[PDB]
DNA sequence: GGGGTTTTGGGG
DNA sequence: GGGTTTTGTGG
DNA sequence: GGGGTTTTGGGG
């Protein structure tokens, strides 16, 4: 029924739309109002189920060092951030360095900009949980390449190259290697599958130590 | 020297450090709380403590320690634990025993059952009924004086959890109310199914007396003891409000997953009390998109103790792997990503027996020729798609579509039923649970057969 | 005081 | 102690 | 020597 994690509809309807960000409904582009879990080393919001990584844009942050002078952002730990301006791009990465992620895929959170409100903002919440380690969400990021999968074999594998029944029908004086059975799912350039149509938006990101050491070196 | 004494007769006055044997009937994971801490709480019974009058009645143990290895690790409940220096208070009412492992505190942990789970899973056999199967410190020392202590109790253990449920209602909550709870809880209830969602997870499907199936994400390292068909207590789940698709539960690092002993009552008695459920699988079928994992196969029961090999194992290291060597019959999982010939109506073939050739239902003795391109898990971000076949010219698999081969050009109700289970078969979240048998370098499916 | 350790008497 | 780390897919 | 723990200086 109803989804009560913003990210988590966020997040799906963006792999349910191969990652267009264009695609995904209108009345859930509005300010996104999140509760900051970490600062650092890991910048991580809540909206009140699952905790993201944002991705600041060099404008969003040096927008933010003027209006808010002295009030630095890795130290906005247990405190609430409104995003105004928001995009979500889809990403390639390897997920066995990045935990906001899963599959080798990434729905990245582009912040370009974001105001803090320190006025002793509460809100009684659960325990939250990285939205890349939820079932639904990982099966979501399943569906999405086992669509992408499939549509790839469907147009790589052809000819109906059936193994000779001779071959596995008189195997008394027959030996084989199982890796006969291999067949390529695409025409890639690796030994990873990566033939996916949505294209992988780029848009230039912060890392949080830059971030670190343009506030305190 | 070691004196141990009883839970109820322990010292509350004397702040000194005492010793006792004890049966586990509950236990936190351990789990840090923060840069120099770890904890692990359990529930302790024995002789003297174990029945309030009748709910089960029992002493904590907090164990304190600087690394996660000083803590023991409780996958098996009816087990026994031996602490030694431990400081007794009452806490709340409870008689509370608590040790600081990272001191002078040390425990050690004796299986009830012939095997400790480990060993279990091993196939290892126990070095002798004295020996603990894991310990605090290098080195761990058991007197003669002991042996008694350790034997009588693991008599009394089994007379206990065979005679009790040990686990009383009070202790967990119905899977069909766990919504209503306002935070966490516990539960109790049969794996019906294990699915490995990826590389480091399992999916658990959980159904509990109340009737209800539950999914919940259970890592591989932290719970390598679950197993299909088992009663489990799980220390610390959460409802979670976010799925919609599916009923989900939420586990934390300091949830636990626990089984029982073999003479466990409860167990025994949801064993056979709660029986599989498919509904989840059948309404599933019916959306274009199942967020809901579907085993449309089975295997012959006298393959249901047969382990599995993974689709890497299978097509990368049968031919270097000296156990994979050895075997010509295996049992895996996997999902079709695609079924050749594409047309449904060439999946059976006319086949001359001295010839050894077939030849298009338009002439022949009729078989089942299918090719499956499949993938899983242990595959999973690879750049391949495995052959697995389906001749069964000489009967391997023969039934596996539950549809006699015929000509399906002519028998348009054969031709029906397989396109309908092409489909399923196709279709994303389904996959096959099948043995194979290993004919020069393919493997056949045999032995199994579709369930939908 | 008592561990493990080496400090083998003596700090915080 | 019926709890909340990162080792951020045992902790 | 250094922890935890109180023994708060000193055993083996």
């Amino acid at each position: 029924p109803q989804q009560q994690s913003a990210f988590k509809q966020l997040y799906t309807e963006l792999f349910n739309n191969e990652g267009d960000f264009s695609k995904v409904s209108s009345n859930l582009k509005k300010p996104l109002k999140c509760y900051v879990k970490e600062s650092y080393p890991h910048f991580l919001v809540t909206d009140g189920y699952f905790f993201v990584a944002p991705y600041f844009t060099k404008e969003a942050v040096n927008e933010f060092h003027a209006k808010f002078p002295n009030v630095n952002i890795v130290d906005l730990t247990d405190k609430v951030i409104v995003i105004n301006n928001w995009s979500l791009e889809l990403r390639r990465v390897n997920s066995a360095e990045v935990f906001t992620s899963y599959a080798n895929l990434e729905a990245r959170l582009i912040v370009h900009s974001f105001k803090p409100n320190l006025q002793e903002r509460l809100n009684p919440t659960r325990y939250p949980v990285n939205l890349f380690r939820d079932d639904e969400f990982k099966t979501t990021i399943q569906h999405f390449r086992h669509t992408a999968l499939q549509a790839a074999i469907n147009k790589t594998v052809k000819g109906d190259n059936l193994v000779d029944i001779s071959k596995v029908a008189d195997a008394a004086g027959k030996k084989g290697k199982v890796d006969a059975g291999i067949v390529k799912a695409s025409a890639s350039k690796g030994d990873e599958f990566s033939d996916f149509s949505f294209k992988e938006g780029n848009t230039a990101t912060l890392k949080i130590a830059d971030i670190f050491v343009q506030e305190k070196g | 020297k070691y004196e141990y004494v009883e839970l109820a007769k322990a010292s509350l006055t004397s702040a000194q450090p005492q010793h006792f044997y004890a049966v586990v009937i509950d236990a936190t994971f351990p789990y840090k709380t923060n840069q120099e801490r770890y904890i692990c709480s359990l529930k302790i019974v024995d002789p003297t403590l174990y029945l309030k009058q009748d709910a089960s009645d029992y002493a904590t143990l907090v164990l304190y320690a600087k690394r996660f290895e000083d803590l023991p690790i409780i996958h098996r409940a009816g087990d026994i634990i031996r602490v030694h220096r431990a400081t007794l208070r009452l806490y709340n009412g409870q008689r509370q025993f608590n040790a600081n492992v990272f001191y002078s505190s040390s425990w050690a942990l004796f299986s009830t059952d012939k095997r400790s789970v480990t060993q279990e899973i091993n196939n290892q056999d126990a070095v002798s009924d004295t020996t603990p199967f894991s310990f605090s410190s290098k080195h761990a020392t058991i007197e003669k004086n002991e042996i008694s202590i350790l034997q009588n109790l693991r008599k009394w253990a089994n007379q206990y959890f065979s005679s009790y449920s040990v686990i009383s209602s009070d202790m967990y909550t119905a899977l069909n109310k766990a919504q209503a709870q306002k935070g966490d809880f516990d539960v109790v209830a049969k794996i019906l199914q294990v699915h490995e969602l990826d590389e480091y997870t399992n999916e658990l499907k959980l159904k509990d007396a109340s009737g209800q199936v539950f999914y919940t994400l259970s890592l591989k390292l932290k719970f390598p003891h679950v197993r299909t068909g088992e009663v489990v207590r799980i220390r610390s789940a959460t409802y979670d409000e976010t799925s919609t698709q599916k009923k989900v539960l939420i586990l934390s690092h300091y949830s636990n997953i626990i089984t029982f002993i073999q003479s466990s009552k409860l167990a025994k008695e949801l064993r056979a009390k709660i029986q599989d459920d498919h509904s989840v699988e059948v309404a599933s079928l019916k959306k274009n998109v199942s967020l809901n994992a579907v085993v449309l196969t089975e295997v012959d029961k006298k393959h249901a103790a047969l382990p599995s090999t993974s689709l890497q194992d299978l097509f990368h290291h049968a031919d270097s792997d000296k156990e994979l060597q050895a075997q010509d019959t295996f049992r895996t999982q996997f999902y079709v990503t695609k079924i050749e010939p594409s047309d449904v109506k060439e999946w059976v073939k006319g086949y001359d027996r001295k010839t050894k050739k077939s030849s298009s239902l338009k002439k022949g003795d009729n078989i089942f020729q299918v090719q499956f391109l499949v993938k899983d898990a242990s595959t999973q971000l690879n750049n391949n798609t495995y052959r697995v076949l389906l001749y069964t010219q000489d009967g391997l698999g023969a039934n596996f579509f539950n549809v006699k081969a015929d000509n399906l050009h002519k028998n348009a109700d054969a031709r029906k039923k397989l396109e309908d289970s092409a489909e399923l078969l196709t279709k994303f979240n389904s996959y096959v649970d099948a043995v194979v048998e290993r004919r020069n370098g393919f493997y056949l499916i045999k032995d199994t057969k579709l369930i939908y």
